[PDB]
């Protein structure tokens, strides 16, 4: 199994501010062919994710461009360029390397 | 099935019949490069391919 | 693209149950397709996936031959079969789309599209 | 489908040993006779449940009827102490049984 | 023929292995293979098994949806695919020659030829 | 086929919600492309499949339609916002274009 | 017993082919034959 | 990152011949849908032509047995043969790569190309 971890558990963040999320690997999601098999999901309240980073640091159709990601081998960070009033909601990490796949625990972005 | 995965039935050794499929009168784009329709019925072939 | 999962209810302990994920919009046809559970506050958990055509069933330990899934490539819809439910399986059921339709793209990896969900209640 | 033998059985040097393969309808099923010597890949000594496989004194007789199959030794030696496992073929589906011990003293 | 197979490494659970089996001969192609894995502490384990041509592929219960068993009777070769390499897989597997040309006549032979079992290890 | 777009001369001022109407003559469903120019520029896609936001384009952009009716929908407009507008048929043989809607920041 | 439990040993690869024909079968029991090859 | 230059127009008398040139920078010519686009003065987009990742040709009502389009796997580079050349040519061309469903993704920045 691939135990993956967050960090931290909560960043309650004043809208138009820069927020970091970090979430690292127990073991290496590097180069099944190349790329970093870490995907990126937004749970907005009361409503379905839908992908936000995939391959680690590379974005979907249609994502915010304040939304990048960063890292390699175990250490991967999401990096918001300016927090608003829409990115409240829980963050999860998913290891997308071997059959069992594991999400993170959650940590919402809020406004405090 | 999907004109990139198209079937394709071998037809061998059974006796065909085209007099049904002129009177089909459904085929609207029906045109024969091969043999006449007319004539196909009164025609032998090796191997038909659907 | 709608992914209009169907099915669910209250269930009893131990009895049966069968989820539809009916899909349109979208080919389906060379699409995977993945089964994601969230136990009320508790975090998406992943459950299973299937290949293009069916065949590749893949589960999690908790749903070992204990849940099969299944899909209808006619009428683009999917499915999924659950026995001997436990306590820990009353959550709400999401049915997703893998982003895309070649290989390296893995069947049990990125899901671009997400359904509604249903919830699925064991309980008496 | 599984194949029962019982864990471990042992007779002195120079007896006859006598090892037992339980199955359901066993009888009417073919099967096979392994040895293997500690460290050492398995060796097919029985096959058919009544022939003898080229290469193997012939003290080693198998035999089967009903339930049960079994294997005999007469003239027991000392490279004798070996795991012993019965095989049968149900329904394309290799099923290995538990694999009977014989030491010798 | 003469059988030497290759492989076997250290892994961590859920991972991706590809054993083989190499024949000396060509007389390997009148051989149907079966797999069958040793465990560190007990016996033997049959795994899988594949006939002749190659046409009648049969895998045990406990391995279906993962392992993948192919030869090249023209390569003199025989692999066994090894994928979600799983917490129980830790063994030693013997590639051995059934004789018999299809699966209705296993019954009538018995594995013969062994090669030197190749250690496979999975933990984390 | 023939594309019409509706209507031509188009006004409004920062901030309003503007509706740039393509409307299909058969009905096609999927084949929608929405071209944007700048004035004497390159044109860049929009929406592809009439309903997906290509690559790069900002949120404000949306499409929507399908069969015979079709529309180009500004959530929010720009003072930048202001081009030549066009709407073309997807999987076609002669990617039949419409004449152009010049929407002005007015 | 009586089973014939009969194993193929005649062909290693069998495709691409256009004829298939089955019938009942054609055979101290003496059995002639003769095959020969005209015009197809 | 992929970009496409375009070269060989300009002042032409009526019937004359001309030819186009357009480069492709990181998109390979040999290998996808490359489409000529017109554009009159006072007028929209329309098109002109295409040619086939494997090699067929295609061009408009008002091209056919005027025009011709043609490649180079060397340079990477689309051509246009013009010729016959109305007043109704006059017009600016942008080379663009089709991909069916997906929108004319990338654009040269276009030659004027006038008949006098």
């Amino acid at each position: 199994d691939i135990v993956m971890t967050q960090s931290p558990l909560s960043l309650p963040v004043t809208p138009g501010e820069p927020a970091s999320i970090s979430c690292r690997s127990s073991q290496s999601l590097l180069h099944s062919n190349g790329y970093l098999y870490l995907d990126w999901y937004l749970q907005k309240p009361g409503q379905s994710p839908q992908l936000l980073i995939y391959l680690g640091s590379n974005r979907a159709s249609g994502v915010p461009d304040r939304f990048s990601g960063s890292g390699s081998g175990t250490d991967f960070t999401l990096k918001i360029s300016r927090v608003e009033a829409e990115d409240v909601g829980v963050y999860y990490c998913m290891q997308a390397l071997q059959t069992p796949g594991t999400f993170g625990q959650g940590t919402r972005l809020e406004i405090k | 099935a999907s004109v990139y995965a198209w079937n394709r039935k071998r037809i061998s050794n059974c006796v065909a019949d085209y007099s049904v499929l002129y009177n089909s009168a459904s085929f609207s784009t029906f045109k024969c490069y091969g043999v006449s329709p007319t004539k196909l019925n009164d025609l032998c072939f090796t191997n038909v391919y659907a | 693209v709608q992914l209009l999962e169907s099915g669910g209810g209250v269930v009893q302990p131990g009895g049966s149950l069968r989820l539809s994920c009916a899909a349109s919009g979208f080919a389906f046809t060379t699409y995977a397709m993945n089964w994601v559970r969230q136990a009320p506050g508790r975090g998406l958990e992943w459950v299973s996936a299937i290949s293009d055509g069916g065949g590749s069933a893949y589960y999690a330990d908790s749903v070992k031959g204990r849940f099969t899934i299944s899909r209808d490539n006619s009428k683009n819809t999917l499915y999924l079969q659950m026995n001997s439910l436990r306590a820990e399986d009353t959550a709400v059921y999401y049915c997703a789309k893998t982003r895309g339709r070649g290989l390296y793209d893995y069947v049990w990896g990125s899901k671009d599209y997400w359904g509604q969900g249903t919830l699925v209640t064991v309980s008496s | 489908y599984e194949l029962t033998q019982p864990p471990s059985v042992s007779v002195s040097p120079g007896q006859t040993a006598t090892i037992t393969c339980s199955g359901d309808k066993l009888g009417d099923k073919y099967a096979c006779w392994y040895q293997q010597r500690p460290g050492q890949s398995p060796v097919l000594v029985i096959y058919q449940d009544s022939k003898r496989p080229s290469g193997i004194p012939e003290r080693f007789s198998g035999s089967n009827s009903g339930n049960t199959a079994t294997l005999t030794i007469g003239g027991t030696q000392a490279m004798d102490e070996a795991a012993y496992f019965c095989q049968a073929w149900d329904s394309n589906t290799g099923v290995f049984g538990g694999g009977t011990k014989l030491t010798v003293l | 023929v003469q059988l030497v197979e290759s492989g076997g490494g250290l892994v961590k659970p859920g991972g991706s292995l590809r054993l083989s089996c190499a024949a000396s001969e060509f007389t390997f192609s009148s051989y149907s293979m079966n797999w069958v894995r040793q465990a560190p502490g007990k016996g033997l384990e049959w795994v899988s098994s594949i006939s002749s041509s190659g046409s009648q592929i049969y895998y045990a219960d406990s391995v279906k949806g993962r392992f993948t068993i192919s030869r090249d009777n023209a390569k003199k070769s025989l692999y066994l695919q090894m994928n979600s390499l799983r917490v129980e897989d830790t063994a030693v597997y013997y590639c051995a020659t059934n004789g018999g040309a299809h699966s209705s006549t296993w019954s009538f032979y018995g594995m013969d030829v062994w090669g030197q079992g190749t250690t496979v290890t999975v933990s984390s | 086929i023939q594309l019409t777009q509706s209507p031509s001369f188009l006004s409004a001022s920062v901030g309003d919600r503007v509706t740039i109407t393509c409307r299909a003559s058969q009905g096609i469903s999927s084949d929608l492309a929405w071209y944007q120019q700048k004035p004497g520029k390159a044109p860049n896609l929009l929406i592809y499949a009439a309903s997906t936001l290509q690559s790069g384009v900002p949120s404000r952009f949306s499409g929507s339609g399908s069969g015979t009716d079709f529309t180009l929908t500004i959530s929010s407009l720009q003072p930048e916002d202001f081009a030549t507008y066009y709407c073309q048929q997807l999987n076609s043989d002669l990617y039949t274009f419409g004449q152009g809607t010049k929407l002005e920041i007015k | 017993k009586s089973w014939m439990e009969s194993e193929f040993r005649v062909y290693s690869s069998a495709n691409n082919c256009t004829f298939e024909y089955v019938s009942q079968p054609f055979l101290k029991n003496l059995r002639e034959f003769v095959f020969k090859n005209i015009d197809g | 990152e992929v970009q496409l230059v375009e070269s060989g127009g300009g002042l032409i008398q009526p019937g004359g011949s001309l030819r186009l040139s357009c480069a492709a920078s990181g998109i390979i010519v040999s290998s996808n849908y490359m489409t000529w686009v017109r554009q009159a003065p006072g007028k929209g987009l329309e098109w002109v032509s295409v040619i086939y990742s494997g090699g067929s040709t295609f061009y408009a009502d008002s091209v056919k047995g005027r025009f011709t389009i043609s490649r180079d796997k060397s340079k990477n580079t689309l051509y246009l043969q013009m010729s016959s050349l109305r007043a109704e040519d006059t017009a600016v061309y942008y080379c663009a790569r089709d991909l069916g469903p997906y929108g004319m993704d990338v654009w040269g920045q276009g030659t004027t190309v006038t008949v006098s």
